[PDB]
């Protein structure tokens, strides 16, 4: 199954770049072993070429990730940040994305990655449940995310 | 570069078994998803089944007229798939290919769990499976004939019948005649043997100078025939 | 579960779409194989837009509902060949299938009429108990004949066996029947007849058992 713990999201502050939520939203996965010890240095190489900025109404959101090769534990991890910061597109648009929801993907089983995908599709479609992840305090989001998460192993 | 190499195909009777190898490198194989894809006999693609990577656990998913009997695994420490193969039945039959697997699904049109696709290939191993008997041809002259020649040449011929298995080589005047001949892929008959016949075309205006002695050898008999085509009188 | 066209003609440098159509279709994208005789599938086209590098430009798939295409814009000599789809069985399914495959034949080259030779049961083969008929048809463009069988004037399908077409070492294409039956009924009618139709013309080879083997 996926493993979702409560320190797996945090609110990052005003001054973030990307490479810095990248960085922390993987620490807690580094730290609990569910990754290798470099595994933000390849999400950021992957970011870099392959960049994962969804332009969706009304809060932008990314979901970067890396080869599921560098995964020990399925995990996901979450931001939700001050300030909008810019991701590239997805889509190969040369207009960067406002950002303020990101979920970082630690997924080394193909099916969790599609269910994963799927699902986070359906959540940001859902204009009510993204402005509450605008709102929420971490143990909010953490028993939000997580009793959605459990809906998707089963 | 990337290599595929199938092994372990061959003749196995109704109800036997068989074990297919398939030797990978060029790639990283550990990681990699494999597929094994069969050919009937003058048929399509039919897809066999397909074996999983470390974050799957090595899970297998199968074609259902192959489940129970069939069992892919691997052996990564080697770079090896293999497919192992029980009852085998006669529509089982085929050429049966090693496929690496790639994984495709898109956001925002996707639909779990994507799509697989087959992007490196190897070359195939035959699988037959006959309740036949190795067994020699009988030869049979094809003689030329005022019907067989159109006008400047004649057509005259070796029927090679009822051999098993494949192959047989045809060869005329011991190897010397080499311009005009023409060797039919065999034929399967409803029998569980095989058919075929070779033809040469030559100078109408030497049938009567020129000897032709159609050489057949069958080796997995252990016969060789040489039979000489002549003109009927 | 997923249905394709047997063959689809085109000419030289045209433009010619090949689909494939399956309920599957509706949620997932297809990829496409070109395979010909004897050669490993190449992966030609997968996904909504995805066309491995080092396939020429002229590949090109697209979908639309229940059904998928692969396009050949400006089709070469080259790509004579059998194409095959390939999605999952069922929407959400973790199998997968092809379909049954899409000759396509791109004429590069002048049709041309078979030529059928037609040999009667040698009275060597005669004198086991068994009678074997021989049609050779060779040397014919595009690679496609039927073949129908006549005792006297009325068709025989029992005993008739017809190998696939096969390329011959000059482009064209050859291809064998045989009609086998008894001695008997060899003996009993007047003459047998292989008839051998290419691009709706038919010609007809006979033989008679007043003998000449």
């Amino acid at each position: 199954g996926i493993h979702f713990r409560r320190h797996y999201v945090r609110h990052l502050p005003k001054e973030v770049s990307q490479n810095d939520i990248i960085k922390a939203l993987a620490s807690p996965l580094i730290n609990d072993g569910m990754v290798v010890s470099d595994f933000a240095d390849h999400v950021i190489t992957r970011e870099q070429n392959f960049p994962t900025g969804l332009p969706v109404e009304p809060v932008g959101v990314a979901i970067p990730h890396t080869d599921s090769k560098y995964v020990r534990q399925n995990a996901i991890s979450v931001g939700i940040l001050a300030e909008p910061v810019n991701f590239e597109d997805a889509g190969g648009e040369p207009d960067p994305v406002p950002v303020r929801v990101v979920f970082m993907l630690a997924l080394g089983n193909w099916f969790d990655i599609t269910n994963v995908l799927w699902w986070i599709k359906a959540v940001i479609q859902d204009e009510d449940f993204m402005q509450q992840l605008l709102v929420m305090n971490d143990d909010e989001i953490y028993q939000s995310i997580y009793t959605r998460i459990s809906e998707l192993e089963h | 570069e990337v290599q595929l190499v199938e092994s372990g195909g061959g003749l196995v009777k109704p109800g036997g078994s068989l074990r297919l190898s398939c030797s990978a490198s060029g790639f990283d194989f550990d990681n990699a998803w494999m597929t094994w894809v069969r050919q009937p006999p003058g048929k399509g693609l039919e897809w066999v089944g397909r074996i999983t990577g470390p974050g799957e656990g090595w899970s297998v998913d199968y074609a259902a007229p192959v489940e129970g009997r069939f069992t892919i695994s691997r052996l990564n420490s080697i770079n090896f798939l293999y497919l192992e193969m029980n009852n085998l039945r006669m529509e089982d039959s085929g050429l049966y290919f090693c496929a690496r697997t790639g994984k495709y699904y898109d956001f925002w049109s996707g639909y779990p769990p994507g799509e697989e696709y087959f992007q490196d290939w190897g070359r195939g191993t035959l699988v037959t499976v006959s309740s036949a008997s190795t067994k020699g041809p009988s030869v049979f002259p094809l003689a030329p004939s005022s019907k067989s020649t159109s006008g400047g040449t004649a057509a005259l011929g070796c029927l090679v019948k009822d051999y098993f298995p494949e192959p047989v080589t045809v060869s005329w005047n011991s190897g010397a005649l080499t311009s005009g001949v023409h060797t039919f892929p065999a034929v399967l008959q409803s029998s569980g043997l095989y058919s075929l016949s070779s033809v040469v075309t030559v100078p109408s205006s030497s049938l009567g100078t020129q000897t032709y002695i159609c050489n057949v050898n069958h080796k997995p008999s252990n016969t060789k025939v040489d039979k000489r085509v002549e003109p009927k009188s | 579960e997923l249905t394709q066209e047997t063959g689809v003609s085109v000419a030289l440098g045209d433009t010619v779409t090949i689909t494939c159509e399956g309920d599957s279709l509706e949620s997932h994208y297809a990829s496409w194989y070109q395979k010909k005789p004897g050669q490993a599938p190449i992966l030609l086209f997968y996904g909504k837009n995805n066309r491995p590098s080092g396939v020429p430009d002229r590949f090109s798939g697209s979908a639309s509902g229940n059904e998928a295409s692969l396009t050949i814009s400006g089709a070469q000599a080259e790509d004579d060949a059998e194409y095959y789809c390939s999605s999952r069985d069922k929407s959400g399914s973790r199998l997968s299938v092809f379909g049954g495959g899409t000759k396509l034949t791109v004429l590069s080259q002048p049709k041309a009429a078979p030529s059928v030779t037609l040999f009667p049961p040698s009275s060597e083969e005669l004198q086991a108990n068994k009678a074997t008929l021989v049609c050779l048809i060779s040397d014919f463009y595009p690679g496609a004949v039927t073949v129908a069988w006549k005792a006297d004037s009325s068709p025989v399908k029992a005993g008739v066996e017809t190998t696939t077409p096969s390329k011959q070492s000059n482009n064209k294409y050859a291809a064998s029947s045989y009609l086998s039956l008894t001695p008997e009924q060899w003996k009993s009618h007047r003459s047998y007849s292989c008839q051998v139709t290419h691009e709706g013309s038919t010609v007809e080879k006979t033989v008679a058992p007043t003998e000449c083997s």
